């Protein structure tokens, strides 16, 4: 929904997080992308634990 | 320069991940900062990191206070008094940790 | 025991670190530093040209 | 997990009670008194386990009697270790310093 606020589509491949759409994405969008990636990898680590 | 930048970002991210650890264990500051520096070295150089050398070794747990922990050692000798440092010969090297 | 499990997670955080070492901001900063060195190499190339 | 390190080592079996298990050890020395810890060098490592401890005179004297000579104690210097194994129950299978 963060990406679709500006009208951007997503295609994730599991570990890799990326979004599809022409033009540069907003800086806040990339910040949220990285925050979600870090959270996903962390939660992965605690799920193995 | 890219190695130095990777080290700097490792420092930043591990500061973020260690400040809760810093406040959770206030008197473990030295060990945590050393581990953070080791992780920064891992980032900058790619130096391999082993948990067997960075896992704190459990010496003695709680004795519930009462009775006080009493240890009588009639065989007062250096290996039994001050402890021993073992040596596992892995891959042929007397590698300790 | 709490510190033991905590340092176990901290040691496992190497996966978090080297996954952050391929993120969007990582690519951006590596590309800007590479762009500084690349414009140096370019001005060299065009001077030789 | 290795069974060789988690298999109990048979020290001494039954002596049928009568006669009582008597072990006379005129060569009263630490390796023969308190037993020995062997060291098999597998893959190049001196890897030991619970299966490489050899019972000494003390181990097979359990439930019976251990006959020793005063000369073999005050001469071979194992008197202190023996009396610590008696008073404090400290029987330690000796190992080479290496």
């Amino acid at each position: 929904r963060e990406a679709q606020e500006a009208g951007f589509a997503l295609s994730t491949n599991g570990e890799r997080l990326e979004l599809t759409g022409p033009g540069p994405v907003p800086a806040e969008l990339s910040a949220r992308l990285e925050e979600v990636t870090l959270g996903s990898l962390a939660a992965s680590a605690e799920l193995e634990v | 320069a890219l190695r130095r930048l990777r080290r700097d970002w490792a420092l930043h991210y591990l500061n973020n991940r260690f400040e809760p650890l810093f406040q959770r264990f206030p008197q473990a500051r030295a060990y945590l900062e050393a581990l953070r520096a080791r992780l920064a070295r891992y980032a900058e150089t790619g130096e391999p990191l082993d948990p067997a050398q960075w896992r704190p070794n459990l010496l003695t747990s709680s004795s519930s206070g009462t009775p006080p922990p009493i240890v009588y050692e009639p065989y007062a000798t250096a290996p039994r008094l001050f402890g021993r440092l073992d040596y596992l010969v892995d891959r042929g090297v007397w590698s300790t940790n | 025991i709490h510190l033991a499990e905590a340092v176990e997670g901290l040691l496992l955080e190497v996966n978090r670190l080297d996954e952050l070492f391929r993120q969007g901001s990582f690519l951006r900063e590596k590309t800007q530093l590479e762009a500084r060195f690349k414009e140096a190499r370019e001005q060299q190339l065009e001077a030789l040209r | 997990l290795d069974p060789a390190q988690w298999r109990p080592n048979l020290l001494t079996s039954s002596s049928s009670g009568t006669p009582p298990p008597i072990v006379y050890e005129p060569y009263a020395t630490a390796p023969r008194l308190f037993g020995r810890l062997d060291y098999l060098v597998d893959r190049g490592v001196w890897s030991t386990n619970v299966s490489l401890i050899r019972p000494g005179a003390v181990h097979r004297a359990q439930g019976g009697y251990l006959i020793l000579d005063a000369l073999s104690l005050k001469r071979e210097g194992t008197w202190e270790a023996f009396k610590r194994a008696l008073r404090n129950g400290q029987v330690e299978p000796v190992t080479e310093p290496q």
